[PDB]
């Protein structure tokens, strides 16, 4: 349990989702990959 | 609860009506006979002609004679 | 709550460069993707950059594009500018910009805007 | 406050903005042990 | 982009109720538009997000409403503090744009 | 052709059509901006294409801007739930223009 060390809110922790369609396994991945998962405009400030 | 309306003795006609799998299967075959009083000693095969969904516990079924 | 005071009134020479502070008290920060704005007098406001606090890494608006570097000091808690290559028409009063872009969190836009420069 | 019929009406008007007319329609995808009557388009490839 | 609002200025008396529309010229989403409400001499305040998206810490008489080409955004009882300057801004992709501004007037 | 067609009918009165043996684009659906509204939850735009189901029944009305703000889930008020309800649980696309 974390209950006793964090939970204060905490936001702290973060998880990488729509990024990588899927990723070779033992690897630590970094990469901020802008704006990528699928789309017609690329690259800027996308919704 | 209803679904795709499909548009389509000198003549014998053959028809195998099974439903498999909920797959609803017509067969047919047209063939020229002489014999009007029993059944020919004549080899017929039947093809499918169109598949269906109906899928039911079917337990009777009517002929309709005009 | 929070707040970015401004500064006295600055003149530049062409082509200078120029530091505009953020002040960031109270609240979580480091956690709203901070981003940047200005108005013209007599203009609307337009927007120049987009900062990620946590990596640290910047992108600047089309028309503004290669003249100005955005970061962030995560340890000052504030948020600054540099802007080189100055010319005569690019004076104008300058703001600061905050509000919260979570990921699929929606909420992009928000306000925590200060007064200026 | 006796009988208040039920079925009021919409006013359409191009000068009514909040009350401007949006179309919306509403599909329902189901699937029970039947041929996939909806399906998705493959091109030909030259073979 | 070109932020099409309603009009520039309505010179109005208070109490009516009040479209102040926007259109951007290509579809910018129907969860994607934005409206900023600068104070006199101060700061814009946010009021209505995500088009429809009614903003947290607001009373109901601002509402944003619209979709496709033509957004709209409504004020259902004006009131004296209502007069002000409203900007929309895009919220689709590309980077933040703010209309021409529209003045609201007595 | 549904689309286009001359007269829609009522609110109150949704015309219920069923769909099958007809292709269906919603990947062109969704790409396709003319729809305002293509709001998803169930299954991925780009994959839709692939995915297939059996039975696909559709509801066509019309209704106002605001009810327009008002039809959409975990909300509540008047036309959302009076006269013709979405419920909460069903498998299917909003498409609105
Ligand atoms: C696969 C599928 O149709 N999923 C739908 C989604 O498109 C729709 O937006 C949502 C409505 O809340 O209901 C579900
Ligand atoms: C067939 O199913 C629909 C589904 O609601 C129902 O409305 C209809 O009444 C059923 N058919 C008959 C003849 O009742």
């Amino acid at each position: 349990n974390s209950n006793n060390l964090d939970s204060k809110g905490n936001y702290n922790y973060l998880y990488r989702l729509f990024r990588k369609s899927n990723l070779k396994p033992f690897e630590r991945d970094i990469s901020t990959e802008i704006y990528q998962a699928g789309s017609t405009p690329c690259n800027g400030v996308e919704g | 609860n209803c679904t795709f309306e499909y548009v389509s003795f000198k003549n014998l006609r053959e028809f195998v009506f099974k439903n498999i799998d909920g797959y609803f299967k017509i067969y047919s075959k047209h063939t020229p006979i002489n014999l009007v009083r029993d059944l020919p000693q004549g080899f017929s095969a039947l093809e499918p002609l169109v598949d269906l969904p109906i899928g039911i516990n079917i337990t009777r079924f009517q002929t309709l004679l005009a | 709550q929070v707040q970015l005071v401004q500064s006295g009134a600055e003149v530049k020479k062409p082509g200078s460069s120029v530091k505009v502070s953020c002040k960031a008290s109270g609240g979580t920060f480091s956690s709203y993707a901070i981003s940047w704005v200005r108005q013209a007098p007599g203009q609307g406001l337009e927007w120049m950059g987009r900062i990620i606090s946590m990596f640290g890494i910047a992108n600047n608006a089309q028309k503004f594009q290669g003249r100005l570097t955005i970061t962030a000091d995560t340890s000052t808690s504030t948020a600054y500018m540099e802007l080189s290559s100055l010319r005569s028409e690019d004076t104008a009063v300058y703001y600061c910009a905050r509000g919260p872009y979570y990921y699929d969190s929606g909420g992009y836009y928000l306000d925590y805007w200060g007064q200026g420069t | 406050f006796n009988c208040y019929f039920p079925l009021q009406s919409y006013g359409f008007q191009p000068t009514n903005v909040g009350y401007q007319p949006y179309r919306v329609v509403v599909l329902s995808f189901e699937l029970l042990h039947a041929p996939a009557t909806v399906c998705g388009p493959k091109k030909s490839t030259n073979l | 982009i070109v932020l099409t609002q309603s009009p520039g200025t309505l010179s109005l008396s208070p109490g009516e109720r009040a479209t102040l529309s926007c259109r951007a010229s290509q579809s910018v989403g129907s969860g994607y538009l934005a409206w900023y409400q600068q104070r006199p001499g101060q700061a814009p305040r946010l009021l209505i997000y995500g088009a429809s998206s009614r903003a947290t810490g607001i009373p109901d008489r601002f509402s944003g409403s619209g979709s496709g080409t033509d957004f709209t955004l409504t004020i259902s009882r004006l009131e004296p503090e209502d007069f002000a300057v409203y900007y929309c801004q895009q919220y689709a992709g590309s980077p933040r744009t703010f209309g021409q501004g529209t003045r609201l007037e007595i | 052709e549904v689309f286009n067609a001359t007269r829609f009918a009522s609110v109150y009165a949704w015309n219920r059509k069923r769909i099958s043996n007809c292709v269906a684009d919603y990947s062109v659906l969704y790409n396709s901006a003319s729809f305002s509204t293509f709001k998803c939850y169930g299954v991925s735009p780009t994959k839709l294409n692939d995915l297939c189901f059996t039975n696909v029944y559709a509801d066509s009305f019309v209704i106002r801007g605001d009810e327009v703000r008002q039809i959409a889930p975990g909300q509540t008020g008047k036309i959302a739930d009076y006269n013709y309800k979405l419920p909460d649980d069903f498998t299917g696309c909003v498409i609105a223009w």
